[PDB]
């Protein structure tokens, strides 16, 4: 048994928290009950040995900028999130998550995830989109970000679908270890 | 389904998963026990059509064990050990909580329509058995209201709050990031400002005329969120015992939104304390 | 040998399926696998075992076994079998289109395929040779459900249905068949057999 910090921020646009609890529960897709308190955590072994580990769910809201990085020292991974079908959440994680995250926490595995999935390859989603001119990005250009900083990984993943969800968090766990 | 053997035909079983099995991990390896690995979607009720299909169909979910009775221990002080061993064994309920929107979905209040229909299961034989599975013996289900449901997740935060306190309470040598976990997301309900929300939603007199003779379930909110404050009094007690140069920031927001928090329920809320 | 060879290719299915029987026979069986630039120590082989149900492969980055396949969970025991595009074959591999650290050379141009799940995952893997890459290619194919490009498989197919219509053969000896077929004698329009029937 051990304790694993990991902080988590992303824009508040993308309720990355219903990820996070969804998760914890294990449980159903589109079945979370979403509770009224942050900070989650969990206790589960991705190899050999059981730990405990503390997702640090915190609000995206810019102007937290100065409570929050108390909360990062001293954490052992990050998770740098966004929505994969937001334009403007790309613009701010490559402009303003991620610059302040490598300015604060200089030193820490970090992974970027993608958000909503089903929703990138959703001809809905992308048609509106086009007809507003917003632009469906997808996967090897959030890759080009990651060989950016060079991140030890980086994985996409839908809500209502958890499709590599388990696994996003897998090599989570395993960026500690 | 049809196709199903004649025992497992339309049946329901529990299965008494190893010890860290995520829902799919488990759900995957049953997949590999059988052909036709369909899953459905509709994960709490059924489907009269494959009532009687062929081409079997399941669908696998995680359900709560229900606390045991611990016999002759039912107000002792006893330590942790003796309640986290009946917190897994020697049970046979096993209920599983139901989402529900129920009424008018105003988007600031997510609060506004949760009613659980609370899924329980009585099974024949008490986990753990001679088999690692067993069929449920007989099925029920509930109906829980925003403020029910308020009630016993706030309760069993608090309760949550007290646990941890004890744990690290007998022992030292224990890291504060669980403590950093808890204080953080009860301290600021953020992202809903709960507390907020229950006063708006059941404090105000629209519900005392939206549920006047439900009244008497607010005063519920107000006795229990009252013996919550003491509760966080020990946590934030143990927090500056375990306090770091990382954590007094994070502690002064702690306390000052805590006797912020206190007046509040004394006057704002008008509540009386312990 | 007209009529021999209308036969003989008119009758083809039963060796078709035995033939792709056996490609899921060699599935299942199967082995390790190669990676791509699998050097700086990575285990470039990595069993990859179909199910005997025939639904889930067993594959994933397992160790540099020499005995090749090991019964158990692999990293990835799943590649949905339904889902699958296709795989690409040779330059139509991303992978070998790769022209950085993940470079392929020239010498597993054959080697090559990528099998196709969720349209941006692949699975740019590499066969020892040739012949056992046709014939992956061939038991995905069977997974498919179509023809077969391994040139060892419609070898099989030709010799085996020789042999087979050459001991067809046996019965016929010192006959001919008539390149149009023998005219049917009338059958009188009565079916009252004189001779009880069975």
């Amino acid at each position: 048994m051990q304790a694993i910090k990991c902080v988590v921020v992303g824009d508040g646009a993308v309720a990355k928290t219903c990820l996070l609890i969804s998760y914890t529960t294990n449980a159903f897709p589109g079945e979370y009950i979403p509770t009224v308190f942050d900070n989650y955590s969990a206790n589960v072994m991705v190899d050999g040995k059981p730990v405990n580990l503390g997702l640090w769910d915190t609000a995206g809201q810019e102007d937290y900028d100065r409570l929050r990085p108390l909360s990062y020292p001293q954490t052992d991974v990050f998770l740098i999130c966004f929505s994969l079908v937001s334009p403007a959440s790309f613009e701010n994680v490559r402009a303003k998550w991620y610059p302040e995250v490598r300015h604060h926490c200089p030193n820490t595995p970090i992974i970027l995830v993608g958000t909503k999935l089903d929703l990138r390859d959703d001809k809905d989603t992308i048609e509106k989109l086009k007809e507003k001119k917003l632009t469906p990005i997808t996967y090897p250009q959030g890759l080009a970000m990651a060989k950016e900083i060079g991140a030890v990984k980086y994985l996409e993943c839908s809500a209502l679908t958890q499709r590599g969800l388990k696994t996003v968090f897998d090599e989570a766990i395993r960026a500690v270890l | 389904g049809q196709g199903f053997p004649s025992f497992l035909r339309n049946k329901i079983f529990i299965y008494r998963g190893k010890e860290y099995e995520r829902r799919e991990d488990f759900s995957l390896r049953l997949l590999t026990q059988f052909p036709n690995a369909e899953k459905m979607t509709s994960t709490t009720p059924p489907g009269e059509d494959i009532k009687s299909s062929p081409k079997q169909y399941m669908q696998c979910f995680t359900v709560k064990p229900v606390m045991s009775l611990p016999p002759s221990y039912k107000d002792k002080p006893v330590p942790e050990q003796i309640l986290n061993y009946y917190r897994a064994n020697e049970v046979q309920q096993f209920r599983y909580s139901r989402p529900f929107r129920k009424g008018e979905k105003d988007p600031d209040n997510e609060f506004a329509t949760m009613w659980i229909e609370r899924t329980t299961y009585t099974t024949a034989y008490t986990f753990p058995g001679i088999l690692k599975w067993f069929e449920v013996k007989q099925i029920s289900t509930e109906e829980i209201s925003p403020l029910e449901n308020a009630i016993e997740t706030m309760e069993l935060t608090n309760e949550r709050i007290s646990n941890c306190v004890q744990q690290h309470a007998w022992d030292r040598s224990l890291s504060v990031h669980p403590l950093s976990m808890l204080l953080s997301g009860i301290v600021d309900p953020a992202v809903m400002g709960g507390f907020s929300n229950y006063e708006k939603a059941f404090f105000t007199e629209k519900y005392l005329q939206e549920h006047p003779e439900d009244q008497e379930k607010v005063e519920l909110l107000k006795r229990l969120i009252a013996l919550q404050m003491p509760l966080l009094t020990e946590g934030i007690r143990i927090h500056g015992e375990k306090l770091t140069e990382q954590l007094k920031p994070l502690h002064e927001r702690l306390s000052s939104c805590f006797r912020e928090l206190k007046e509040k329920v004394e006057k704002h809320y008008g509540v009386i304390t312990l | 040998s007209r009529p021999i060879l209308e036969l003989k290719e008119k009758i083809q299915p039963e060796i078709l399926e035995l033939i792709k029987q056996q490609r899921l026979n060699r599935l299942v069986e199967g082995t390790c696998f190669r990676k791509l630039n699998a050097r700086r120590r990575q285990d470039k082989f990595w069993y990859c075992r179909l199910s005997p149900n025939h639904k889930v492969l067993h594959y994933g980055d397992l160790e540099e076994s020499p005995q090749g396949e090991v019964p158990h969970d692999s990293l990835q025991d799943k590649l949905p079998v339904a889902d699958i595009k296709a795989v690409v074959t040779g330059k139509d591999c991303p992978h070998m289109k790769e022209k950085g650290a993940l470079k392929q050379n020239k010498e597993v141009l054959e080697l090559a395929f990528s099998i196709l799940y969720d349209s941006n995952c692949q699975l740019n893997f590499i066969a020892p040779d040739k012949h056992e890459y046709c014939i992956w290619t061939d038991g995905l194919n069977a997974l498919l459900g179509k023809d077969m490009m391994s040139d060892l498989t419609r070898n099989d197919l030709d010799t085996l249905l020789s042999m087979e219509i050459k001991l067809r053969l046996l019965d016929l000896e010192n006959i001919q068949i008539p390149d149009a077929p023998p005219p049917i004698p009338k059958e009188p329009s009565n079916y009252d057999f004189v001779y009880d029937c069975n």
